[PDB]
């Protein structure tokens, strides 16, 4: 099929980063180096589908501008994660 | 928008980035507005005076990031097949996107987060959250059209939303699993119509923004400090307590209009079953607000008794005497309302 | 295209924003397509515009071509692997650079 | 041909990443990545421009977390898999095997190239990426990058307040 | 910037010379392939359902 | 592309043989134990170098991820600058660049530019 | 014909590679004659005749030398890091521009930006990879260089591109053919050298090697083969770096023999620099390059966005 | 005053603004200027544009003489 | 997507005489090359535009290559020598193919072809501007607007909105 021979790749790559998302790993930051795994994966199918289009690829820069937001954000919260808990482990969160 | 000059912009640019979403006339113009709404809400909720707040800062990024990435892998996917921002027949590729809305919003299978981070937060922010987050999302999902996804998620919020509830005694925690039942009145309004669903989200958003008042202005946040709670006129307590069975839907108050116009038109379309699975479980929500009554309908208590007076905020409680009074005689003004017929 | 409800002037800001309409093989065929969703409607326009919507589909997304290429080559080489072709002449001349 | 092979090769990274726990094995293992990321984006479009850029902008999220990581998981460690070396050396080569004998014109993305375009469009004769980013400054779709930088510079004004600087440094306590 | 204006203008003009002849060679190549394609699919698929 | 590629392993190639040259050039004595240890100055070290190193840039540190998106924005502009409505891009550029150094200015007044002290 | 073409394409790069590994060896004395001259000094005078094969009698010691093993090391990426630093330095080099074709590189100006961005990372995981105290605060003292002038960095690449209307490098010699913009962008040709110190971690900016401060920097853990490498891929940065100095400001006339007087010239500048000025203070040069530098570089942006859409109303 | 303590701490601000001010003062010229030329017509087109001596826009091709 | 039905023409017509002149060789005749054949090209890229099936510009094509391979035996006639000298230059200055270095041997030829033919180079920016023609054509293409009768109506302006009989008809007429 053509989903198979062309969009197959990037969606198994894609599910693999989830997969890496909600792994136990003992640091927060695991989770945000897997959060911009993602983000690289949605930029690689996002680009497939702007590319079918002849010139529509601009949108790439409105994609990345939101995926650094996000980053950014998820890297205050864990400057403010610190400066109440003293560590970042998941661990160490009440489990509630 | 109670603290600084920063807190007002905030707000504006969560309502901005809300309407960007609902007036969006394609998926990725649509999720672009998400983010917006994302990082608007995230500094209004954490504070760290807190160490429970900024855990809450947290579920939720996670949470919604999740939810928004999964948004948009499908709808990529969607018009990868399609070429469309519409399906002609709804498949899986549908039912991915239906599955990340309702995790956006804490329906029932997906739930989890939304009541484990109501710990810490403050009552203000407990209502930007149980009211206009749900706005996006849930306005999204009329544009999908799966039946069996939504259906579950329906029934499964109606139960996991009343039972859970009983166990809760924290009030934030309690109005969570409130909230949830309320959401699954609203998708199976949203199956049927909109119009029912924007009236009924508009007396939801209501009754809750009383609740919260009350709650905020006299900073209740467990059961015991109801009772404990000192009120001058026992037969003011009295009244003011009677917002919960508004909050339940029973008819002699405003909260039932809501409920009503929502079982006229299910059963207008024939949803029998559904009908009789959520009014009935609608019942154990209306018990644990009972419980919360207890400190009111009863009205000679044992209470402590090193205060004498009430320290209130005025404007705060002249806007919530004005909202109680309609929520205890709002019924007769549905003659006014013309957006029914 | 998706409807917004609330069509309130934010629509503008963000209804531009992927098309087909700039310099596009696919310009002409969607204009035609959305256009008979805009005079029947979204939900009514889904039952009239059988022609518009496929001929669009097989114009952007192309499957439905990419789907008979892929049973030319297979063709191909099934033919070969049992034996009705040969080494030699297993391709066709190739086609002249400067074209298509 | 080498597309094939950057199949792999992204596949392989991508297993060996699920299995990462050290940051910073993670870290070499993304960044080995978002150079062949980079490197396949541009095969199937009309030019590079952007695996220049999103190269550029992963690089500075790449620095500020290494800050991070060298803060808060500084002490960590590493834990050689001979499973997963095997495995991984082992559908590598495997992977490999098969681009070499498939039918590689299958196999290519039918995204048209620049060259891949005819000789007769005229609009693919201007520079390089003229037209495609043309719009992103032009009525109306220009508001949207507006939009963006009152967003940007709205960010720009969450991450003071929740950072809040003046109640100390960072240090894993 | 005028000289440099000056001489890309005057590479631009030599395309507007060329263009039109490539453009003619194409088209007369371009179909010829196009008759040997549908011929080709013809001999290769005889025996398909 | 494919030029540069190989060339970029061709160099890799050249550069590994350099010490794979260096290491077998190399001199071979008998490790020692002191040899191999760390150097601080001749005294033994207190601390291992894994300790949570303390940070004060931090906030600088996020405002680098900023800034350079909007670096992807500016960039295009002169590529466009031919081919787009004047007033548009005249318009839209000067309101790009007064947006990033209204953001500069009102944070350098704010004092967020300072290191935490 | 085309099978020939590549086969060219790959002779230059490795013409270009060893003529440029040979030159860092030889820019190396000019580095000790010419600080040796400014100081009082003579300088290597001894070696082989009047001082001329003095790098290459260093090469051999830094080569029959030991390997040092850290007992408290990652080896393998202690071992991996010379490595990349050094094919990082010389990679960057086949974008320089050549009217012999040598590679097209349209957004030739772009693959500057993300190739010297890369060189912190190889000394970021050098010093990290040692595991000892100076080296890890001589590898956090570079990246903090990079937060600093990196966003400057891109800034006035901009406003030098503005000028020329692309990307491509070769279009510098066009508008260069009447004279220099060296005139046109007096300050930025000061402040671009400033930051152009930066990239290479010189002095007045030397903080990853940060001798005095630190012991030896990032380098406090490194031996004969390793640091070898670390040097010679230092020294290459100063050398395309100040050919790109030349090529925007200079003339860009590749094919003429002055611009290699130039070019040199232009690495004495750098050398003439480290013998005059102390370095800054670690925190004043993340200070100068967002407090003066990114701002002073956002305002020409509206001095050449004006001056350029003045000039297309003319022309 | 304001513009002594500025001019005396911070001098290049005051300097690049000056020149930044002069950007905008000689863009609002341009601009203009570019308007009262007309010159979103312009008299050299990229790729090649053919028109019928009948179109609306044969009338408006710029005539010019180099 | 071509089929059986699909007219294409056959082998025969399509052959006709080519140029097969490298770049640098075209490129050294462009100037006097396009003032000649300006008539045949500008018929032949307006229908190409207007018109975008390559078997009906068919025939004009064929009239474009005769007019350039027309030119060139001209230049083979008398210039020879100096279009070589001409053409090798361009070739062998820069990678460009640029004017810019070879007007010394360019002037060689101008005055070659301006005392042979009496012909002038055109302006530099000469096949750069907007070329307005007399279509030989003369089918210009029509215009039409699709017709939907069947269009979902709406309630006009114009219709009279009476008051409801007996009001709001919701339960007990409220
Ligand atoms: C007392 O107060 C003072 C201080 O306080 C302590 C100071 O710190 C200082 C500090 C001084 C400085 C920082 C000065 C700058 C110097 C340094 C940072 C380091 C010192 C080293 C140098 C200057 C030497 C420079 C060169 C290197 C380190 C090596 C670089 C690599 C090189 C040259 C190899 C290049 C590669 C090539 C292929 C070139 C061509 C061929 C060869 C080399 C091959 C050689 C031989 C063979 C292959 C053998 C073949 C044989 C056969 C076939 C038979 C001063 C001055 C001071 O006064
Ligand atoms: C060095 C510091 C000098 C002393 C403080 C600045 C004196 C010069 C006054 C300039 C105008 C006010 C700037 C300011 O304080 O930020 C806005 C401060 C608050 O700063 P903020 O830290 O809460 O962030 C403001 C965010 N926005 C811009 C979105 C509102 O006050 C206001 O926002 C409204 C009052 C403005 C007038 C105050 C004088
Ligand atoms: C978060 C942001 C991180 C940004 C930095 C990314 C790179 C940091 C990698 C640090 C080394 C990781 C490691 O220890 O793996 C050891 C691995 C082996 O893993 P290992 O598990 O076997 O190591 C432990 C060994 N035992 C079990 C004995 C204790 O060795 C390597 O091959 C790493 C090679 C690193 C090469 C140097 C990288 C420089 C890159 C420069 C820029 C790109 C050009
Ligand atoms: C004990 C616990 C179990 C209680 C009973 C549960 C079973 C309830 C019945 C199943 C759900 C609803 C069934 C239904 O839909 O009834 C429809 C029936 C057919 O009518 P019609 O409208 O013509 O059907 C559509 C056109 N063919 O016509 C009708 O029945 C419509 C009239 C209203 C039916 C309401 C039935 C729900 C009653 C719930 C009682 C809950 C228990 C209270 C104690
Ligand atoms: C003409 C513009 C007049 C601007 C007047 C500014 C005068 C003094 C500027 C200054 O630097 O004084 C110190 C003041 C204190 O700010 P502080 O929080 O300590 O941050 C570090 C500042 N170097 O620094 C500041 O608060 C502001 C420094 C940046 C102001 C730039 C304004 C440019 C406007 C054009
Ligand atoms: C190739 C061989 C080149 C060297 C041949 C030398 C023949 C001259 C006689 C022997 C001799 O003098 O060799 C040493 C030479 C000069 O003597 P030197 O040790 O430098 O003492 C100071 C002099 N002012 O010093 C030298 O110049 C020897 C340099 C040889 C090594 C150069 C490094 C590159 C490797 C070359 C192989
Ligand atoms: C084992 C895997 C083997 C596969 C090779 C992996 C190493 C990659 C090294 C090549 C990186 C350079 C590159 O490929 O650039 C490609 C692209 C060029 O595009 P363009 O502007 O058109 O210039 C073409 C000039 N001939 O420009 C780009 O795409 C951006 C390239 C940025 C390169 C950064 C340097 C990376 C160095 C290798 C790190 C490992
Ligand atoms: C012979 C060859 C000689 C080669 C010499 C090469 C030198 C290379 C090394 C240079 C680096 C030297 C050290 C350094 O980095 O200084 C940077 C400079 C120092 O100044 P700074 O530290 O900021 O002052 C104290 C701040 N508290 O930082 C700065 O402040 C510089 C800022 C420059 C701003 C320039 C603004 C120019 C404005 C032009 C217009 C001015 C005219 C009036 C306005 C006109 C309006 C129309």
């Amino acid at each position: 099929m053509i989903m198979i021979l062309y969009w197959s790749l990037p969606m198994i790559l894609f599910i693999l980063g989830l997969f890496c998302f909600v792994s136990n790993r003992k640091h927060l930051l695991s989770m945000l180096l897997s959060l911009e795994f993602i983000v690289l994966m949605l930029f690689f199918m996002l680009f497939i589908y702007l590319n079918m289009l002849n010139y529509e690829s601009y949108f790439s820069m409105m994609f990345l501008t939101f995926s650094v937001c996000e980053g950014a954000l998820g890297l205050s919260i864990l400057v403010s994660m610190i400066r109440t808990h003293g560590n970042d482990y998941f661990q160490s969160f009440s489990i509630m | 928008m109670f603290n600084n000059s920063s807190k007002i912009l905030f707000i504006t640019i969560m309502i901005i980035g809300t309407l960007i979403t609902v007036t969006s006339n394609s998926w990725l113009g649509a999720w672009m507005g998400l983010e917006i709404n994302l990082l608007s809400f995230i500094p209004l909720l954490s504070d760290n005076n807190n160490l429970m707040s900024t855990e809450a800062s947290l579920k939720y990024f996670l949470t919604q990031v999740l939810a928004s990435t999964v948004l948009l892998f499908s709808s990529i996917l969607l018009m990868l097949k399609n070429n469309m921002n519409n399906e002609i027949n709804e498949s899986f590729t549908s039912m991915i996107i239906m599955s990340a809305l309702l995790l956006k919003s804490g329906a029932a299978p997906f739930h989890f987060w939304f009541p484990n981070m109501m710990e810490g937060l403050t009552w203000m922010n407990a209502l930007m959250l149980m009211t206009w987050q749900k706005i996006a999302p849930l306005m999204l999902i009329s544009y999908l059209n799966i039946k069996y996804l939504l259906l579950i998620s329906v029934i499964l919020s109606v139960i996991i939303g009343a039972i859970g509830g009983l166990n809760q005694t924290s009030l934030r925690k309690l109005m969570a699993f409130s909230s949830i039942n309320h959401l699954g009145w609203m998708l199976s309004s949203l199956m049927i119509s909109e119009s029912i669903w924007l009236i009924y989200f508009f007396f939801y958003s209501f009754l809750s923004f009383v609740l919260t008042f009350m709650f905020n202005i006299f900073k209740l946040f467990h059961l015991n400090q109801l009772f404990s709670w000192f009120v001058n006129s026992k037969i003011l307590k009295f009244t003011l307590f009677m917002n919960f069975l508004s909050l339940g839907g029973l008819p002699p108050f405003l909260g039932f209009l809501p409920k009503w116009l929502v079982i006229q038109q299910l059963t207008l379309c024939n949803q029998y079953f559904m009908l009789t699975l959520m009014m009935m479980s609608t019942l154990i929500t209306l018990f644990f607000y009972l419980r919360i009554c207890y400190s009111a309908f009863m009205m000679n208590y044992f209470e402590n008794n090193w205060i004498m007076k009430m320290n209130m905020n005025s404007i705060n409680y002249n806007m919530y005497m004005i909202m109680t009074f309609f929520s205890i005689f709002g019924l007769f003004l549905i003659s006014l309302f013309y957006f029914m017929f | 295209s998706l409807t917004p409800f609330l069509r309130l002037p934010l629509t503008d800001l963000t209804g531009c924003l992927i098309n087909h309409q700039t310099y596009d093989k696919c310009g002409k065929f969607e204009m035609k397509m959305m256009e008979c969703f805009e005079a029947y409607g979204l939900e009514r326009g889904k039952r009239e515009c059988a022609d518009l919507i496929s001929d669009f589909q097989e114009c952007v997304g192309m499957q439905k071509q990419l789907m008979r290429f892929h049973a030319m080559r297979n063709e191909r080489y099934k033919q070969w692997l049992k034996g009705e072709r040969k080494g030699q002449e297993f391709f066709a001349d190739p086609p002249r650079v400067d074209a298509y | 041909m080498i597309q094939l092979m950057l199949y792999s090769l992204i596949i392989t990274t991508s297993i060996i990443f699920l299995n990462m726990i050290h940051p910073l094995a993670l870290g070499l293992t993304l960044l080995i990545q978002t150079i062949f990321v980079c490197l396949l984006t541009g095969l199937m479009t009309k030019s590079f421009w952007y695996s220049y850029i999103l190269f550029l902008i992963f690089l500075g999220g790449m620095l500020v977390l290494f800050i991070y990581v060298t803060s808060l998981a500084s002490n960590e460690m590493f834990n050689l898999s001979m499973k997963l070396t095997l495995f991984s050396s082992l559908i590598l080569i495997f992977m490999l095997i098969l681009s070499f004998i498939m039918d590689k014109t299958s196999s290519s993305l039918f995204l048209m190239n620049n060259d891949m375009q005819s000789i007769i469009n005229m609009n693919s004769y201007f520079m390089e990426n003229s037209l495609s980013l043309n719009k992103l400054y032009n009525f109306p779709t220009n508001f949207i990058t507006i939009l963006l930088m009152n967003y940007l510079l709205i960010t720009l004004i969450v991450i003071v307040k929740i950072t809040k600087l003046f109640k100390g440094p960072i240090r894993m306590m | 910037a005028k000289k440099v204006k000056r001489d890309e203008i005057e590479m631009r003009s030599a395309q507007n010379v060329i263009f039109p002849i490539l453009v003619a060679e194409r088209d007369r190549e371009f179909l010829r392939q196009l008759r040997r394609n549908r011929d080709e699919e013809a001999e290769l698929m005889k025996n398909v359902p | 592309m494919f030029s540069i590629i190989f060339i970029a392993l061709l160099i890799l190639l050249i550069t590994t043989i350099v010490m794979f040259l260096a290491s077998i050039l190399s001199k071979k004595a008998l490790i020692d134990r002191e040899k191999s240890s760390p150097f601080e100055c001749g005294f033994d070290p207190k601390s291992s170098s894994r300790l949570p190193f303390s940070l004060r840039f931090f906030l600088i540190t996020i405002i680098f991820l900023i800034f350079d998106v909007e670096i992807a924005l500016i960039l295009p502009m002169i590529i466009i600058m031919k081919y787009s409505n004047i007033m548009i891009w005249t318009i839209t550029s000067i309101i790009f660049i007064l947006i990033l150094l209204i953001g500069l200015y009102h944070e350098w007044n704010q004092g967020m530019l300072n290191w935490s002290n | 014909m085309f099978y020939m073409e590549f086969i060219l394409s790959l002779i230059g790069s490795l013409l270009l590679i060893i003529c440029v590994l040979v030159s860092v060896a030889f820019l190396t004395l000019l580095e000790r004659k010419v600080l040796g001259y400014i100081q009082i000094r003579k300088g290597p005078n001894k070696v082989g005749l009047m001082g001329i094969p003095q790098p290459f009698c260093d090469a051999i010691k830094l080569f029959t030398k030991e390997q040092t093993y850290p007992l408290l090391s990652n080896y393998l990426s202690y071992y991996i890091s010379p490595i990349f630093s050094l094919f990082l330095s010389l990679f960057v080099w086949m974008c320089m521009p050549f009217f012999v074709k040598l590679y097209s590189f349209n957004l030739g100006g772009l693959f500057f930006l993300c190739c010297t961005s890369l060189g912190v990372y190889t000394v970021m995981v050098a010093g990290w990879s040692s595991n000892s105290n100076y080296a890890l605060l001589g590898g956090l003292r570079a990246v903090a260089q990079t937060i600093s002038y990196e966003v400057s960095l891109a800034l006035i690449l901009l406003s030098f591109i503005f000028l020329i209307g692309s990307y491509n490098m070769i279009y510098f010699f066009f508008y260069q053919v009447y004279m220099w913009f060296l005139i046109i962008l007096f300050p930025m040709a000061l402040v671009w050298v400033s930051i152009s110190l930066a990239e290479t971690n010189r002095t007045p900016f030397d903080f990853a090697e940060g001798e005095s401060e630190l012991v030896s920097g990032f380098n406090v853990e490194y031996s004969s083969g390793g640091f070898a490498l670390i040097f010679m891929a230092e020294y290459a940065s100063i050398l395309f770096m100040s050919m790109l100095f030349c090529v925007i400001f200079l003339g860009c006339d590749v094919f003429n023999l002055l611009f290699y007087m130039k070019l040199t010239f232009i690495s004495f500048v750098f050398i003439w620099v480290r013998g005059t000025l102390p370095r800054f203070r670690y925190d004043k040069l993340m200070y100068l390059a967002w407090k003066c530098f990114l701002s002073f570089s956002l305002n020409y942006l509206l001095f050449f966005i004006g001056f350029k859409i003045l000039l297309f109303s003319l022309l | 005053s304001l513009l002594k303590r500025a001019w005396n701490e911070i001098p290049d601000i005051v300097g690049g603004s000056a020149l930044a001010l002069a950007g905008i003062v000689m863009a609002t010229i341009g601009v203009a200027n570019y308007y009262a030329k007309d010159g979103d017509n312009r008299r050299y087109k990229l790729g090649y544009v053919v028109y019928r001596h009948d179109d609306p826009r044969a009338l408006k091709v710029r005539n010019d003489e180099d | 997507v071509i089929t059986n039905n699909t007219t294409l023409p056959e082998e025969s017509e399509l052959n006709v005489q080519e140029l097969n002149l490298s770049s640098a060789a075209l490129r050294a005749g462009a100037f006097h090359l396009g003032k000649q054949c300006e008539q045949a090209n500008n018929e032949f890229m307006l229908c190409r535009q207007e018109l975008d099936d390559p078997r009906a510009c068919l025939a004009e094509g064929k009239a474009v290559t005769s007019c350039a391979l027309d030119f060139f035996r001209k230049v083979k006639k008398t210039c020879h020598e100096e279009f070589t000298q001409y053409a090798t230059c361009l070739d062998k200055s820069s990678g460009t193919m640029a004017f810019s270095h070879c007007r010394k041997t360019q002037g060689v030829f101008d005055k070659c072809i301006k005392d042979n033919f009496d012909w002038d180079r055109p302006s530099y920016g000469y096949f750069s501007r907007a070329k307005v023609i007399q279509s030989a054509r003369e089918a210009p293409k029509k215009e039409e607007k699709v017709s939907y009768p069947d269009a979902t109506p709406g309630l006009p302006e114009d219709y009279p909105k009476p008051p409801a009989k007996y009001g709001s008809r919701f339960h007990w007429l409220e």
